[PDB]
């Protein structure tokens, strides 16, 4: 898991990658980390995989239900402070670890939370197991006020930092921009890593396998 | 506090044919969720005509390797003779009982050509039980490979399937696929592909590539 | 990490570093301390991130109902009074080490600690942190009553720097805030 | 710990220190035995009795086992150590092999005892 | 894994599985578990898989020399003896062992039983392994002393197909062999899925 | 050594055209206490090696006692050998194998480099007896945090020359100023070429600190 | 462990307008089988089934509480469950147990009813789903199954083919798990008609 | 612990166990009783703990003698098998957890026989023949051996004979006596009090 | 575990013990022996673990016979008794601690019949009788309520009769057969093996 | 418990406190911790009161054997390197702070510090025991390069002054000593 931020100087570049490690094993090749919370706030995840689908939908369900009733557009403030009074009361037997960014109209914010509830405003954030090696990426390479194409190629580059150094992580970059006036959510962004052609022809035919008892039901 | 072992992975793989045998393994060396080096194979030639493939702890892989190769001199000095693929294995079972309370953490599998030209496969515990099979596969990803080739070289669950033996092109073919197959689903399996064939000449080397996350 | 208030005669001044780690890894490089509570009341927080940032916001929104109720400035005692009541009360959860400092129309500038106990005091000048242990030699010799407000800066700048210097927790850059009757001048300094 | 040589070579091919061990043999009293096919009979002569001591504790004909009898001559006072290494290891037969000990097997070992104690150091 | 062993009128028969497991992955499916100590004895495999090839490896360097000192072979008490007290000395030290010596004597057939532990018993039947409860109910039942030699190759044989039916870590195929007057002599080794539609039919 | 009472930290290395280059800090560590301020972490071994280590401290001066032994002794001989940077890691790695055996392990981790023969050498060796060679290593947190760095320059551009592997060790150090809580601005660079080994002095790290006025 | 307990697999797999479904049939307690015939593929309408690997306790349990919710649904609406609402509802029932969590691994597979299109998800213990377009598996022996499915699955298979690879895709690495045999069951699904086979498997 | 079986028929199921109340070494009561009627063609056989057995299995008697009186009808064998295994699972997860293992033989008039098996964890299992206790690791065996799915209540009997003769000889633990019932149309009937005498 | 008992009377020692070699579950052997000769007029009974009850008992069985051989005549049965005592005393403040509970029996021509009391702590105890294993718990009040020191030998086994009966009655293990000694002036002398048929 | 050395260009001065406890009470109220090995070499013990008082008894054994046998006056560094193997060789039974310092007519005063690990490294100013973490900071500003003997003795009278008061385990009386070519001049001061 390896997932990161950046603030340029007009909106916010997310990226993630797709891998879902079940012990030592690759269980999901195609995993989607980057998440919906309104039409201008979007959120990374990281940690347990089914505390950050249940924090992340139940936020977004409040938000939707906040902004309808204001009639206005959300603030990144707000999703703020809803995801650390909530992952404080549960004392951090809830593992989410959130990247959280988003333009509201006072601009561009991003923030990240960590489960036990502490949070904090940063201009780059790297989270996930291999969050060490995409943070020397952001370390070395960082300049205030960047362009989009600056900053694409500098989350990309630090997403693929996570990918050959790290052992839970590597697939195809996801990543997204948020500006605003433009929402562009891309899933693959590159294909770093493919698999290799087969050469034996393994193929069976019909009949090679012996059946004890067969059953045959109509539908329509 | 210290903890004598660590588990540095690898995958280790060998087939006996009728005039060969085939010995692969990948060359990452890794421990933690980090990697140390992307070259380092696990494919040792000990004689023309045997190869051993050691998989596990390291530090004892760098060990056990020095200690073998000692002993081939010392029975050379002794004997005026090269060691025999089974006269290897029979050695090599002392040598893993003789720490039986504080053990080696190695997998190991020796192929190699026998006194008649045909291939021999010995594996083994980190204990030093030891049987004759024809194909085997050890390290981290064995659950993965070990299914695969009794379909295809053991013929089984098959009905009305001929049984013709494998080729030496077969073989090779056979060995790159299931490599491939290891490495989408296997963190440890590695990036490239050491594959050490011994015939009735000699032993030759290949390399092949694979996805390097 | 390593925080300090000093009082002087028109107001205090208050100091902390930057530096937030998680074990052994620097997780914020930058960090802001020193939280506002009222116009003329801050707190600077250490111990726990998740607690404190928690504790201090609850404090606000009491303390803020409570001023717009008297419509009146709030004292300064009266916001150490309420991070006694939650640090005291949920002692077996929490790890505070508020130091709360400020200045006041009715008595001036003001000083309290808050430890990891619950209790609450309140003193010439406060210390508190990991990195605080180191200093304290120095902050005994080197303080002297009857200091003026430059004096003051200059005399949290030099004992925050030394326990950055050698404590391993401790370091980032310097924060500084001088609470007076006129208002709040916050300043950012390395050295 | 005495370490010397004490049976070496001759200079054409003896060990005098074993040869001169057979002689105190061959002036101890005689014994003399014979086997039959279904009953041995051996008995020493020259008991020397001189009528004024106990009759049992001057006997030279011993038992191992309940099978395997003994007699002996040259000096007395090495025959019952012998025999008493030699119960030791009759008896310690019966803890390993279940049956008891051939007569050919208690040979070799009072054989062997005596050959390597003709070759340590500092043993006549 | 499942052993057994019953002794009878015309010699001694040995039976075994194959299956050698590590955790709940099956390693191997064709392990030898009744391993050849002499022309004369046999020995089989339960617990520890290297802890019984080593000792009854050593067994075997240790019958040889006795042959050749008293120019005729061990007895089968003597040798199970020999057995049971080397592995004494590491008791305590966690040694798996639970085997079984066969094999021809001067006084008949013989059948000792050889924990790691130190038990050292005789006796008519026995069943060794994971799965040798479910053994020895089938083989109390058609066991007499007065079997003939295909009526007791079909009762071992099916005693070890009741056995890895029911256990989840016995299976393979399933050895035979049968020690005789001069010495063993192997019968078969048969696949579990042949017997299968043998049984069953 | 059951517990490590002073530490160090993490050693970087890397090879080039000609030669190896390590550098490391000068911070003995006492916990999180920073208590002994100017140690040197690097022993120049004889002609064409060098070595730098982490860890437990005071194991590190037990192995600078042992092996300046070995070089004493064999070049009083005047037999025209002397030890390889190989010879002396496959030494090194037999001394920390056969001493976790006997379960009372040296605290260290230690960095090999050495130009010997045209060549350069570059050996990682570990506490439990780990060994192996690359062009890059790096230890403690710099495994995780200056590593990265280092293969993706060796990946685009294999060979290096001298001031382009010196400019990239500079950069790796500034990094591990920032990320670590047991850092120190104040390092020492060591460099074998085919003239020798020379260590330079206490280097210092310049910092940025802009992103501190963004609220 | 506890997932080790009962043993059990669970395989599904995509093919062209087709899916298939697979599991075993032994129950047992930890070395010692019961019977032959457990049931551990459930049917949630037509053309959409669900498979269960896990404790036994819960598998029986968790079964029974998704009919219970199921039939209020298509009572309460007029129409049957489509394959991707019925993910949200699994995953649903098994977070309320975040704490008390239940020891099973539930495999969905189905077509989608108005268009006959091809779904696969899988779903851990506490919810976490994961649609695929190849295969997914679960219960004890999952790494000997991707073995077989990395190396055996075509993207476009007709019937026959798609019940040739899960076939030996199934009688292969359950042969290689101790806890698990016994017999498999096979359910290939299509939009005409459906076929439910046993194969001949080793009862070792 | 202590033992029972569970022969099942074409149109009759053979229960059996056995009469042994057991204490720390000694044997309170050698003509204790594991059966407990619910229906005219219900039966149910625990085996656990000391005070679950005989607590849960009469909670579960009194729901099913309210089954009847509320309607006119009992239960089918299948429906109050499956009434049991709601009751272990709810009240598993619990302050008090009820650690019980038993099986359930009924017979219906619809589906004939039935047999079905349980644990301390709640899992059915319809089976032909079926065995709790150390008991049943040494008599599944002979069971599988023999069992034919047409086999008449004459020979089941000399089944189960033979089945108890080889407990008696292999197992370490005493169990003297055992008594046998046996289900069928006409409901439930006593067999003889099969025995082994130690005189 | 498993049982053994000790009635000595006015000329003679009475000794029996079971004949069962136990398993986890299952009886591996039926007829096993725990007696142990090392004299015409000594014996010797132990219980206790797996390996250290053969390997210590004929470990003496060696010492006792090698003393016959060195002197020509035999132990008494009070100084065979008191050279093991010394042999657990020693060895088990070691690495190696033999885990045997034993009782040796012994005639004399001298001080007559004689019966010895051990345990694992290598404590002495001349008893008249005494016994060991589980079952001693159940068996020694029947044998002090009906203990005579003027006991004739015919009624002292039908009293070793009745004392086995309650064993089979509230006993959980099974024990079936009994090996029986008797011994006198004229040495050793096997009894007849009784058991209960459990046919 | 909290020692200090100082070196300057004639020689070195030491300094430490007199207090002895064992666990809360105070057994020893005044202690010697200035152990003499030579004429010109002390060292200061902290730690362990028994393994420190064994361990300068064997040093001042070797090097009052060794000295006699090249017929000089032995080197600090020799003195020093003697401590160094006796606790990294039993460095899992000891509990060590020494600190040796004095003059030596080849090199002038040195000042080197053996830790609780057993390494060894020379300083300009050493500092050890449980009392020495509440100066650091203090020792750190006020030390000045080039300072004479009597400065050096003002500088480490304030510096154990702060401990002793601050920390609960330092107290009673100040043992100072000045070791020059010319001799040792110790005393006792109070303030």
């Amino acid at each position: 898991t390896t997932i990161a931020g950046v603030v340029y100087k007009d909106g916010i570049v997310l990226g993630a990658d797709t891998r879902a490690t079940e012990g030592m094993v690759v269980a999901d090749k195609n995993c989607s980390k980057i998440h919906f919370i309104s039409p201008n706030i979007y959120c990374c995840g990281a940690g347990t995989a089914a505390d950050t689908d249940m924090t992340t939908q139940l936020i977004s369900s409040n938000l939707e239900l906040h902004s309808l009733s204001t009639g206005r557009l959300p603030r990144v403030v707000t999703a703020n402070r809803m995801l650390k009074q909530m992952l404080f009361r549960y004392q951090g037997y809830i593992g989410a670890a959130l990247v959280l960014g988003g333009v509201d109209v006072t601009g561009p914010h991003l923030y990240s939370i960590y489960p036990h509830g502490s949070t904090d405003k940063l201009p780059y954030v790297t989270m996930g197991s291999g969050s060490l090696a995409a943070m020397a990426v952001f370390e070395d390479k960082f300049r205030p006020d960047m362009e989009e194409e600056e900053a694409k190629n500098l989350v990309s580059e630090a997403i693929a930092a996570g990918i050959f150094n790290d052992l839970g992580s590597g697939s195809n970059i996801d990543l997204c921009v948020i500006s605003k006036n433009k929402l562009d959510f891309l899933r693959p962004y590159t294909v770093p890593n493919k698999k290799g052609t087969r050469l034996g022809r393994y193929r069976c035919e019909k009949g090679t396998t012996a059946v004890l008892t067969e059953k045959i039901t109509p539908l329509e | 506090r210290f903890s004598p072992y660590v588990f540095n992975g690898g995958t280790i793989l060998a087939i006996a044919g009728e005039d060969f045998a085939i010995v692969a393994s990948d060359t990452r060396l890794s421990e933690g969720f980090s990697i140390h080096t992307r070259d380092s194979p696990k494919c040792y030639k000990l004689t023309d005509k045997t190869v051993i493939g050691c998989s596990g702890f390291h530090g004892d892989c760098l060990t056990l390797t020095k200690i073998i190769e000692a002993r081939l001199k010392m029975y050379k000095h002794s004997n005026n003779k090269a060691m025999t693929t089974g006269a290897i294995a029979a050695m090599l079972s002392t040598i893993l009982y003789s720490r039986r309370f504080f053990p080696y953490y190695v997998y190991n599998i020796i192929g190699g050509l026998d006194e008649e030209g045909k291939g021999a496969v010995y594996s083994f515990d980190p204990v030093g039980s030891y049987q004759r099979d024809s194909f085997k596969a050890g390290g981290s990803a064995s659950a993965m490979l070990q299914p695969l080739l009794d379909n295809q070289v053991g013929f089984k669950n098959m009905q009305n399937v001929e049984h013709v033996p494998l080729s030496l092109d077969r073989a090779m073919r056979l060995v790159k696929d299931v490599f491939i197959s290891a490495a989408e689903r296997d963190v440890y399996t590695g990036d490239a592909l050491r594959i050490c064939i011994v015939t009735k000449e000699g032993i030759r080397e290949e390399t092949v590539s694979l996805r390097k996350d | 990490t390593t925080i300090m208030a000093v009082q002087f005669d028109g107001g205090v001044v208050l100091g902390a570093d930057s530096r937030t780690t998680t074990g052994s890894y620097i997780a914020n490089r930058v960090t802001d301390k020193l939280t506002p509570i009222h116009d003329r009341i801050f707190c600077c927080r250490s111990g726990s991130a998740a607690d404190t940032q928690a504790v201090a916001d609850a404090v606000t929104y009491q303390l803020g109902f409570h001023s717009i109720e008297l419509n009146e400035p709030p004292l300064v005692h009266t916001a150490a009074s309420l991070f006694k009541e939650m640090c005291y009360r949920y002692r077996e959860d929490l790890m505070a080490g508020i130091i709360i400092a400020g200045w006041d129309p009715q008595e001036g500038g003001q000083v309290y600690s808050v430890p990891m106990g619950g209790m609450m005091v309140r003193q010439s000048f406060a210390i508190g942190g990991s990195g605080s242990s180191y200093i304290y030699g120095y902050v005994d010799a080197t303080y002297r009553e009857g200091m003026t407000k430059e004096e003051c800066l200059q005399f949290t700048a030099n004992a925050l720097a030394l326990a950055m210097e050698r404590d391993g927790s401790s370091g980032g850059v310097i924060r500084l805030a001088a609470i007076a009757e006129s208002g709040v001048e916050r300043q950012v300094l390395l050295g | 710990s005495y370490d010397r040589a004490i049976t070496v070579f001759s200079p054409d091919g003896h060990l005098f220190q074993v040869e001169y061990a057979q002689e105190a043999v061959k002036k101890g009293s005689t014994a003399v035995g014979v086997r039959g096919r279904d009953i041995v009979v051996l008995g020493v002569e020259k008991k020397s009795v001189a009528k004024l001591q106990d009759e049992r504790t001057v006997r030279k004909i011993c038992a191992l086992d309940d099978n395997v009898c003994m007699a002996f001559a040259g000096l007395t006072a090495d025959a019952r150590i012998v025999i008493n290494r030699a119960r030791v290891e009759c008896q310690s037969h019966r803890l390993t092999v279940e049956d008891p000990v051939t007569v050919e097997y208690i040979t070799r070992y009072i054989a062997s005892l005596k050959q390597r104690y003709t070759q340590s150091n500092g043993r006549r | 894994t499942t052993t057994l062993a019953f002794k009878f009128r015309h010699g001694v028969i040995v039976a075994a599985d194959s299956r050698a497991t590590a955790g709940a992955y099956i390693a191997s499916q064709t392990v030898k578990k009744v391993i050849e100590i002499n022309p004369y004895l046999l020995g089989t495999m339960a617990g520890g898989a290297a802890d019984c090839s080593f000792w009854e490896r050593l067994l075997a360097r240790q019958c040889r020399i006795y042959e050749l000192r008293n120019k005729e072979r061990i007895s089968v008490a003597a040798a199970s003896k020999l057995l049971a007290n080397m592995v004494y000395q590491y008791k305590g030290m966690g040694l798996s062992m639970g085997t079984m010596i066969c094999g021809w004597d001067k006084r008949g057939p013989g059948l000792y039983y050889v924990d790691s532990e130190g038990n050292r018993i005789s006796g008519a039947t026995f069943s060794v392994g994971s799965g040798s409860v479910y053994a020895y109910g089938v083989m109390d039942r058609g066991y007499s002393y007065d079997l003939e030699v295909e009526q007791a190759y079909d009762l071992a044989r099916r005693a070890i197909y009741q056995a890895t039916y029911r256990d989840a870590y016995s299976g393979g195929a399933v050895n035979l062999y049968h020690v005789r007057e001069d010495g063993w002599i192997r019968v078969s080794s048969d696949n579990v899925a042949d017997l299968h539609e043998k049984y069953s039919g | 050594t059951q517990n490590p009472m002073v530490t160090g930290t993490s050693v970087l290395g890397v090879k080039f055209e000609g030669g190896v280059v390590i550098a490391a800090d000068m911070l003995g560590s006492y916990g999180s206490l920073a208590r002994f301020r100017n140690i040197s972490r690097i022993m120049r071994v004889n002609n064409s090696t060098m070595l730098g280590a982490s860890g437990d401290y005071a194991d590190f001066q037990y192995l600078k006692q042992v092996l300046g032994q070995m070089v004493i002794d064999e070049e009083l001989l005047g037999d025209g050998h002397s030890y390889s940077p190989r010879a002396i890691h496959s030494w090194l790695t037999r001394a920390m194998y056969s001493r976790r055996s006997k379960m009372n392990p040296l605290w260290n981790t230690m960095v090999i480099g050495g130009y010997a023969d045209g060549e350069s050498f570059l050996g990682y060796v570990d506490m439990l007896g780990v060994a192996y060679e690359a062009p890059s290593l790096a230890t403690g947190y710099g495994a995780y945090l200056a590593q990265p760095l280092l293969r993706e320059v060796l990946e685009k551009q294999p060979v290096l020359s001298q001031t382009e592997a010196r400019d990239l060790v500079e950069r790796c150090m500034r990094v591990l100023y920032y990320r670590d809580a047991r850092s120190y601005n104040r390092f020492q660079i060591a460099t074998v070429t085919e003239k020798g080994v020379e260590i330079e002095g206490p280097l210092s790290t310049e910092t940025n600190w802009d992103i501190a006025h963004m609220i | 462990s506890i997932m080790s307990y009962n043993g059990g697999a669970v395989m599904a797999m995509k093919g062209k307008n087709c899916v298939a479904i697979a599991a075993d049939r032994r129950f047992g307690i930890q070395a010692q089988m019961v019977t032959t015939d457990f049931q551990k593929i459930f049917p949630m309408g037509d053309r959409l089934y669900i498979g269960l690997a896990g404790l036994a306790t819960d598998v029986q349990t968790v079964a029974q509480r998704l009919k219970f919710r199921l039939n209020l649904y298509e009572l309460k609406e007029g129409r049957q469950i489509k394959p991707y609402t019925l993910m949200s509802m699994v995953a649903n029932l098994l977070y309320e147990k975040r704490f008390g969590p239940y020891y099973t691994e539930p495999v969905i597979a189905g077509l989608d009813p108005k268009t006959f299109k091809p779904f696969i998800c899988s779903l851990d213990l506490i919810g976490c789903p994961m649609v695929t377009d190849d295969f997914v598996v679960s219960g004890t022996c999952a790494e000997q199954m991707y073995g077989m499915c990395e190396s055996l699955w075509e993207p476009n298979m007709d019937p026959d083919h798609l019940f040739e690879t899960i076939s030996q895709a199934m009688l292969n690495a359950v042969d290689r798990d101790a806890v698990s045999g016994m017999g498999v069951i096979v359910h290939i699904i299509e939009k005409d008609k459906i076929t439910t086979r046993t194969l001949k498997a080793r009862m070792d | 612990m202590e033992y029972l079986i569970g022969i099942q028929g074409p149109d009759y199921v053979l229960v059996a166990s056995d009469r042994v109340a057991a204490s720390n070494i000694v044997q309170m009561k050698d003509d204790h009783d594991k059966m407990f009627k619910m229906s005219e063609k219900i039966l149910l056989l625990c085996v656990g703990e000391a005070g679950d057995t005989v607590q849960f299995a009469e909670y579960i008697q009194k729901n099913v003698q309210l089954y009847k009186m509320r309607n006119g009808y009992e239960l089918s064998p299948t429906a109050a098998a499956n009434f049991t295994r709601r009751n272990l699972a709810d009240c598993l997860r619990s302050r008090t957890p009820y650690h019980v293992n038993l099986l359930l033989a009924g017979y219906d008039e619809h589906e004939g026989p039935a047999l079905y098996y349980m644990d301390y964890l709640a899992a059915l299992a319809k089976a032909p023949f079926a065995a709790h206790g150390y008991g049943a690791f040494l008599t599944l065996s002979i069971l599988d051996r023999y069992y034919t799915p047409t086999i008449s209540r004459e020979r089941a009997v000399e089944l189960l004979r033979k089945c108890l003769e080889e407990l008696q000889k292999r197992f370490i633990l005493n169990l003297p006596t055992f008594s046998v019932r046996i289900i069928d149309k006409n409901g439930i009937h006593d067999l003889d009090n099969i025995s082994f005498p130690k005189q």
